[PDB]
């Protein structure tokens, strides 16, 4: 699948990716991927400049309101309830959603982790980093999607 | 009385059997049954040669506009 | 026989009489007209109208019901308004179980309208678990106007006003982007509080800018000279801030001004 | 009747109470109700006489009340639940100040006749009767 | 002769506001007239959903009666049974002129004609009878 | 439908649609089911906003050809043959076939048009023309494959009442 | 508390808390068992005890003080 | 209006304001005398006329312009300083004295929350009269 | 009422903020003017004047020392 | 024969409806015709049989009841 | 009567009275006719120094909490119902209020106008002037007042 790929992808470049910077509303003009220079990029922009690199190209911001009304996702697991048992029937490249206001999401990765930035608010210089779901698993919500390409337009 | 009208010849136009030509006296012997004394005349601007069709054709489509006097 | 043959209903014979005019309980209807003078509805039984006699407004109607109302000492008398709305359900208790004799008890909404008018995604689960409690307890209201007013059993608490325009606090950290100011501040349409049940945005009513102001003033004091000193913190809706203190009957006055610039 | 909207596409009756089966009567004396009352329903009321209904079996004429005291009324059709007739006739009589009752038209022998009447305890009314 | 075709059309829905939530309209729900020229009723087969932010909903409806009298001029069709609040208006766009009354003696004489002159097999009528003696075909 | 977008924005007047933008984006998207409910809500916002909507707003929101007055009066037919010359011009290498990248970005552009620019549109119809003709490597056994679009375009309350009103 | 709709469409209203174990007024719908609402809520004379910081035993609501 | 404790322990609620001489309706628990409950606090006719500020003797809710002065959750306190919602933008609120705080967006309204010169006076808003 | 202090649930300080912004007015022209009131959980205060638009912003700030 | 101001209510629903009020009082409430009336019309009947005179036109239009001037 | 005549005389030197000038509560502590300099007045201020100028005095700065006790008044119309066919009934020198809170008034005169100061809110520099009804009869709000002399004290 597409997503797959791309989560393997960016899992395998995720140790050179050290440029990218955390910051709360980084919303750049110039792609990370395309530059040696360092640039301050959150999750929602990062999956846009992910998604971007192919053919697809969604929109921007793409905050929060994006996943409501555009039909580009099909959720999985609803908000509100939280089963620890049933987080191995995922699969790699479903979005992981974080904070009680939708604060932050994440990229599933096997093994029981996910990709995301996490540091202190005020534009914290910790790069692009990947960590165990243990410790975050009491912020995550429930809230899961996915992604589909074939039917949209 | 114009929807009516529009209705009625968009009926009479399906319904219609394979190769037969567009004949125009019986649409108009069709649309003046409604009433013969209230409808007074009907009058056409392009077809009033009727249209022969082919063995493969038949005549169901077609957009009415009623353009009374 | 022949003397049985008079009023009677049920399978099992039961005397009709005056006992049977009479309603026993509660019943609903719906609100057609409101008198707005004196705030006394009207409602409509299925194919009957209640209230509504040759009375226009005053002599005449349903009576609804009040948060509170009195009169003070000094005999000024003071209550409250609450909104009365058209087509909504209303339950209905008749004095003496008489009917012509309603009063509206209290408004209740449709499941689907009570399904678009609350945030909490939880399908269920005892209010005494901590986690259930981030969530149940939220007194969420909505004014007549599509602003509306939020708290919480947590520290967040958010209140919004024509346009994008809103207030809010918290307290947690993983609650900070709710009510944060870096760069150009969280977006309304982050706070989740701002969706409808049927992920839909609480769209505001009026898109126009407010201009905001707190005036203040007196009449005197325990010094008994006449108070008049009068301060301001007005707001326009261009974005300028004015804080100014004033002393009218001395004609002086220093302000602090900010400009839309 | 619960399940009936009886819309009309962009338009609508300045009365309120229409489309739905609300009816209203009104009048300024039982008289004047109570003609309006019977009139609604009595003639749709058909039957397989050979000659005819109700209508010319009962005057149901020659009514009065206290006009002069009772102001003007608006008396629903529907106060009882799903009741009969006699239930909604009774509210209009407002018993005992009116006497409501089936009886022989002597006046025109063959055919029954509805009283409704103010009560004959009144002096002048209670002379107005005839002796037996 | 076979026998005569239920009256079927089509009715539009007007709500006040866009639906805010999916509903579901029970099936069997009744669509009737309020002139009593047309005291006819319809009842619909199958089921319909109205999914939110529509402001209107087409479904189709079959006449009850076996009759012309299903053949209903426009705006005939202003009512309807178990309705909520939100429906506004009820009106058809379009009459029906669908119904018919039982088969016509000049139709019938003439399918027999056809039947009689396809007798002998193996010429046009006789294909021309195999072709038109299904119910569904036409012309 | 540029002009009929905008004229409809104008017939309300931005003081009457800035009064439930939500809402009235539900009648634009009712009236014309080209538009999804996101589409019709960021063309309002921007026609409040600015006050005006241009052709380079337009097709930002969607690609669309806004110089193209043709299809309102006058759509062409799309016979066969037709069908079948664009499928060869929207898939000219076998690489495709094998790249299913690119192959998503072909049909998509293939129903795109094929929808939207001819008489007859049915996205689930012509997908299944579409997963039939990228399986058979765009020669299938039969030419019904390409007719297929053709020809495919073009209780308990009631009973109880009843037994009760029986006895 | 109120609900309703706007001439716009857009519903509006309010969610009054709601509390587990709290003693709740029923009346039934023309008085029929299995046809239950809510009236009001009513709390214990302990609790409105403790929510309280009146030190007043009684009095005309007239008096100034 | 609400009650309850919180699984902490702790005790939550509201005490509603109660007046002397105020009508009350009344609903007797399992229809028995000695049992009785209060409902709600409904007022006299008179006063409900002198708590509002509607002028409009009637008509649907669903009329633009009735909407505007119908749609306004008006609520007076104890104290003779009243607080004031509206379906439109105009919003009011009233302190000690005359003195207020006041928002409102359209330019038909902005006398109603100015600062220009000394600023408008109490005297000028509607709502500040019975 | 008996003799308790009423504890807050939460004892973390809050953190303010009074923003306000529009879409038009009657003139006619976007509207772009931010502004804000905010104040931190370490006491800080910033009021400040923003226009996103044209890229300009005046802010007074307060800082917890 | 009402005064002016008399109809003040329609006794109905009248949910749109605030008031109605007349601004003419009511004339064309009349008892029944005395002998005198009757005799005055029938002379203008029995001096309106010839048509085409003055005299004759003022019967012809008085023949509506409803016509008094 | 007086407030028709005073009303015409109004009416009559409208195009001499250019030096008045519009604000929102302009209250001058000099006439505006006994002077030829500019001045700011606005229209409650007008009023009362067009009623004063002949034996009655009012009072200042005769603000809207005047017409509620003072008695100088009986309502014509009262608020929250707008009928336009009753606007021929009016009569010159009937008092004509504006906006939803009282913000402005007006004196009525025939052919379906009225005399009044329309101009930006901040210190506007438009003089005095007669607009038409139609555009501002939206703005009405139905309140009508009208004045009485013989019976007052």
């Amino acid at each position: 699948p597409l997503s797959t790929i791309l989560a393997l992808d960016l899992n395998d470049n995720l140790k050179s990716l050290s440029n990218i910077k955390y910051m709360f509303k980084g919303a750049p003009k110039e792609n990370p991927f395309g530059t040696d220079k360092d640039v301050y990029i959150d999750t929602y922009n990062l999956l846009y400049w992910l998604y971007l690199g192919e053919d697809e190209e969604l929109a921007y911001p793409m905050n929060i309101n994006y996943f409501f009304t555009e039909g580009r996702f099909f959720t999985i697991f609803g908000k509100g309830h939280k089963y620890k048992v049933d987080v191995s029937k995922f699969i790699v490249g479903d979005i992981l959603f974080f904070g009680r206001s939708d604060t932050n999401i994440g990229i599933y990765v096997g093994d029981g982790e996910f990709i995301s930035m996490m540091g202190k608010f005020p534009k914290d210089e910790t790069p692009i980093g990947k960590y165990k779901l243990d410790d975050y698993w009491n912020e995550f919500n429930g809230r899961v999607m996915r992604f589909d390409e074939e039917v949209y337009i | 009385l114009q929807k009516h009208i529009e209705s009625v010849i968009r009926s009479y136009l399906n319904n219609l059997k394979t190769s037969d030509d567009l004949i125009i006296t019986d649409l108009i012997q069709a649309i003046m049954n409604i009433d013969d004394v209230l409808i007074y005349d009907v009058s056409f601007d392009n077809l009033d040669e009727n249209i022969i069709v082919p063995p493969q054709g038949i005549i169901r489509a077609g957009e009415i506009k009623v353009e009374l006097k | 026989m022949v003397v049985r043959f008079q009023s009677s209903m049920g399978r099992s014979l039961k005397r009709v009489d005056s006992d049977d005019l009479n309603v026993k309980g509660l019943v609903l209807a719906t609100v057609s007209k409101i008198n707005y003078k004196y705030q006394s509805v009207e409602v409509k039984v299925n194919n009957l109208t209640l209230g509504s006699r040759i009375g226009d407004d005053g002599s005449l109607a349903v009576p609804y019901p009040k948060s509170f109302i009195g009169r003070t000492p000094e005999g000024s008398v003071f209550g409250t308004k609450p909104l009365i709305t058209e087509g909504s359900v209303v339950l209905i208790g008749f004095l003496n179980d008489d009917i012509n004799s309603p009063i509206i008890l209290s408004v209740y909404g449709d499941n689907e309208q009570n399904k678009m008018i609350n945030t909490n995604p939880l399908d269920g689960g005892k209010f005494d678990t901590e986690s259930v409690y981030k969530y149940s307890s939220s007194l969420y209201e909505i004014l007549p106007s599509l602003n509306y007013k939020y708290d919480d059993g947590e520290g967040t608490s958010i209140r919004t006003y024509n346009g994008k325009s809103f207030f809010s606090m918290t307290s947690g950290e993983e609650e900070k982007p709710q009510a944060t100011d870096f760069y150009t501040g969280t977006e309304y349409q982050d706070l989740f509080t701002s969706y409808y049940g049927n992920k839909t945005l609480i769209e505001p009513r009026i898109q126009k800018a407010p201009n905001m102001l707190f005036k203040h003033q007196g009449v005197f004091y325990d010094d008994g000279t006449p108070d008049n000193h009068i301060t301001t913190l007005f707001i326009s809706e261009r974005g300028d801030i004015r804080a100014s203190v004033l002393n009218t009957e001395t004609q002086k006055r220093t302000t602090q001004e900010m400009s839309s610039d | 009747i619960q399940e009936v909207q009886a819309v009309l596409p962009e338009v609508g009756w300045l009365i309120d109470g229409d489309g739905d089966n609300e009816v209203k009567f009104t009048g300024s004396s039982a008289h004047e109700v109570m003609t309006g009352i019977i009139r609604r329903f009595i003639p749709y009321m058909k039957y397989n006489y050979t000659e005819n209904t109700i209508d010319n079996y009962l005057d149901y004429d020659d009514l009065s009340s206290w006009d002069e005291f009772e102001k003007l009324t608006e008396v629903s059709a529907f106060t009882n639940f799903d009741g009969s007739l006699k239930q909604l006739m009774d509210m209009v009589t407002a018993r005992p100040f009116n006497e409501l009752f089936f009886k022989n038209s002597e006046k025109t022998p063959g055919k029954a006749q509805l009283v409704l009447r103010k009560t004959p305890f009144n002096p002048t009314e209670w002379r107005a009767l005839d002796m037996i | 002769k076979r026998q005569s075709k239920r009256a079927y059309g089509d009715v539009t829905i007007q709500f006040y506001q866009p639906l805010d939530m999916r509903m579901y309209i029970p099936a069997g729900t009744t669509f009737t007239s309020t002139r009593q020229e047309y005291p006819q009723q319809f009842e619909t087969l199958v089921d319909y959903y109205a999914e939110p932010d529509s402001t209107e909903i087409v479904v189709e409806v079959y006449c009850k009666e076996t009759g012309v009298a299903g053949n209903v001029p426009e705006g005939t069709i202003n009512t309807i049974a178990s309705g909520s609040s939100l429906i506004r208006s009820v009106n058809n766009e379009y009459s029906f002129n669908t119904g018919t009354k039982e088969e016509s003696q000049e139709d019938f004489k003439r399918r027999f004609h056809s039947f009689v002159e396809s007798r002998g097999r193996a010429t046009n009528k006789s294909v021309r009878y195999g072709a038109l003696q299904i119910p569904d075909v036409e012309g | 439908t540029y002009s009929k977008i905008m004229k409809d924005l104008s017939n309300y007047g931005r003081d009457n649609i800035s009064k439930g933008i939500d809402k009235y984006t539900s009648k634009l998207s009712s009236k014309y089911k080209n538009l999804k409910k996101a589409q019709a809500k960021k063309i309002i916002e921007k026609f409040v906003k600015e006050g005006k909507v241009t052709e380079k707003e337009y097709e930002k929101i969607t690609g669309n050809k806004v110089d193209d007055e043709l299809t309102s009066d006058n759509r062409p037919k799309l016979t066969k043959d037709k069908l079948k010359s664009i499928l060869k011009e929207k898939f000219k290498t076998q690489d495709d076939f094998n790249n299913s990248k690119k192959k998503k970005k072909a049909k998509t552009d293939a129903l795109k048009e094929l929808t939207t620019k001819y008489r007859f549109g049915n996205k689930t119809h012509a997908t299944t023309l579409l997963d039939e003709y990228i399986k058979y490597k765009g020669e299938p056994p039969n030419d019904e494959a390409f007719d297929k679009y053709l020809k495919a375009i073009e209780s308990p309350l009631v009973m109880f009442s009843r037994m009760l009103f029986n006895w």
